[PDB]
């Protein structure tokens, strides 16, 4: 639905004190690094693209 | 389907054991067209792997030299995604029978690397459903799209498995082992509707 | 050929058989480690030698953080001691077209075109135009900011073995995908893809600028280029090919 | 050793100077070859050589897709005919503590201390790799499956925490495996470098002949050991 698809987007949207980052922005800029073409292993280094 | 989802579609690309040498030159052309590589799988297609993956040819219509041909070499099977893949995947493939197909497609994928009928150069999927049969035959546990949410996942499981799974959770009940996840696993493997029972010696 | 591998570089190895003595080894490693010294430079490349008639011309070129600049190469006669060369520009370069062969020696000597052509200025047009024609890049190993300043790929992997043998998986190493292909290639096939040790070793070697050797393994971290030459452009190359 | 470091010859280069030569580089190349093609291994590595009287012993072991895996390892003497050795027990591991000799060659030889030589050879080879193979940090990632996988995505080592030492571990089972610091007894490693700081050379003193060389900057490791065949009880006598 609608209203759950804004209800996550508002929980993704939550930032955190500790970071200074939400979710959303941190997934965003892990999508930026994974969307450059790399070979198609990433399922191994999507943590270490977190770090 | 709707504005905030999207639909994927995929489709078989079926390689023949006649053309899997020169697999580099046809893997440029799918690549350089717009279809994309999933996963790509070098499967030995058995005699009696290929007749349970062709019920909706093999099934009907009396053919067994292709049947034997699949088993004559390698077979790579790979899933590709693109924008009308399976109108795109026909218009670069073309029809079938080779012979008239050399004749009228000079550009398309049987005219240079196929033969006749049954020494095919490649294999597509038609339909939707066909190729989600395809797939889900051929390849591991991979998701394809439409997830059938609401009311159709729930007739698949009470007409599929709820009634093995109760009959398993009424003996499940009466006695109660600890840890029932060993006697759940235990029935379910033993008590198999879809698989006949096992006595190793 | 980066500083920090040249000993983990298969110079001689490559095919081309036109690599470098100890002498020339021992100091291409502790020169380099000087001129990554004084000159702030983010990482340098052993560029190559020119062969030359009385001399060999040995040139390295260093790089700054923005990845994408005009090089400022560096160039020694004893392979020792290595001082700056002046930047280019297409009207400087545009002098040496009345003039052709082989250069030798020192920078100091005077061509006739009568206006002396230096030596000096003809070397560094000359490695500007094997610069912006051939010694490609591989592809993965140059990813895109959202800025104009461009990083080197840390996470490059970065050509699997179907794409070797292609030509569409190389760029040209040169501002201008990322960058120019190698498919906008005049003449077609100006590019000689050869197989040593099986898939250990690919090399690209330059048919418009012999001897330019393009360095792999794949599944590699090199993702180097070496240029070993004449020095002056095959235009021989639609006859031969 | 993987066969990439065969290429460059780096077993010279990090300075224990027993080495290899082109005619063993270029026999472990094509050897090994042919051990990753009849053998299904996920990675082959020149293990290192042990020292003979009348014959050179070369070994290499091969991996599975798990990391920690019990290693098939072989042996060779003309560097051609690559042999399986059988897996190592603890009943072969004391049987072989009571000869104290070097090892000699022609694996059919007999101990009168019988004892076979392979016996030997295959706990001496157990032994090196429980003691004092070698793994950096972050070279080695622990997938959530159970089996350890190579880390393809390791930068390497940087040069403050090279001298530490805490930063290296061992290729067997227990940053998730046992570190150098906890070795008995402590300063059992030979600390070095290369010439500048372009490779990172560690020699073990509780076995006299393993050199561990490692570049700071690219994703190159591997331990060779080429060396006597003896644990020597000696090393609190040296230090």
């Amino acid at each position: 639905l609608e209203v759950a698809i804004q209800n996550a987007k508002a929980y993704l949207l939550s930032t955190s004190s500790k970071s200074g980052l939400n979710l959303y922005d941190h997934l965003s800029k892990v999508l930026t690094k994974i969307l450059d073409e790399r070979p198609a292993d990433a399922v191994d280094i999507i943590e270490n693209i977190s770090q | 389907m709707p504005l905030p989802q999207i639909y994927v579609e995929k489709t078989l690309a079926l390689i023949k054991p006649d053309v899997v040498d020169k697999e580099e030159e046809i893997q440029d052309i799918i690549l350089g067209s717009g279809f994309t590589i999933i996963q790509r799988r070098k499967l030995h297609l058995s005699p009696e792997h290929c007749s349970n993956f062709y019920v909706e040819q093999y099934g009907k219509m009396f053919f067994p030299n292709l049947t034997a041909y699949m088993s004559s070499g390698p077979l790579v099977a790979m899933i590709l995604a693109r924008h009308k893949a399976i109108s795109y995947w026909k218009e670069l493939m073309g029809p079938s029978n080779s012979l008239v197909a050399k004749e009228t497609h000079p550009d398309s994928l049987r005219a240079i690397y196929g033969t006749d009928e049954l020494r095919n150069a490649l294999h597509g999927s038609n339909d939707f459903a066909a190729s989600e049969r395809e797939i889900r035959f051929m390849f591991p546990a991979v998701i394809i799209e439409p997830i059938p949410i609401g009311q159709a996942a729930k007739d698949y499981i009470n007409l599929y498995v709820a009634p093995t799974l109760l009959q398993g959770l009424t003996e499940l009940c009466k006695e109660k082992p600890p840890d029932p996840y060993l006697w759940l696993a235990d029935w379910l493997m033993k008590n198999n509707p879809n698989k006949p029972k096992l006595c190793h010696f | 050929m980066d500083a920090d591998s040249l000993l983990l570089s298969l110079e001689l190895a490559s095919g081309s058989g036109q690599g470098l003595s100890p002498d020339r080894r021992a100091s291409l490693l502790t020169s380099l480690m000087l001129v990554k010294r004084d000159y702030r430079f983010a990482r340098v490349l052993f560029w190559g030698r020119i062969l030359g008639l009385v001399a060999d011309y040995y040139i390295a070129q260093g790089l700054s953080e923005d990845q994408l600049a005009p090089r400022k190469t560096l160039y020694s006669l004893n392979c020792t001691e290595w001082s700056l060369l002046p930047p280019a520009t297409e009207e400087m370069a545009m002098q040496i077209s009345v003039v052709s062969g082989r250069f030798m020696g020192d920078p100091s000597h005077e061509y006739e075109h009568v206006v002396q052509i230096k030596e000096e200025t003809r070397l560094v047009s000359i490695i500007d135009q094997i610069d912006k024609a051939v010694a490609i890049i591989p592809r993965g190993a140059l990813f895109k900011t959202p800025f104009g300043v461009t990083h080197v790929n840390r996470t490059f992997e970065g050509l699997p073995l179907s794409e070797v043998r292609k030509l569409s998986s190389y760029f040209h190493f040169r501002e201008a995908d990322f960058l120019d292909s190698l498919e906008y290639d005049i003449p077609r096939g100006s590019w000689s893809i050869q197989m040593e040790r099986g898939n250990a070793l690919v090399v690209l070697r330059s048919l418009l600028w012999p001897g330019l050797t393009f360095y792999h393994a794949p599944r590699t971290k090199n993702y180097g280029y070496i240029y070993v030459g004449t020095g002056e452009k095959n235009m021989d190359l639609p006859f031969m090919l």
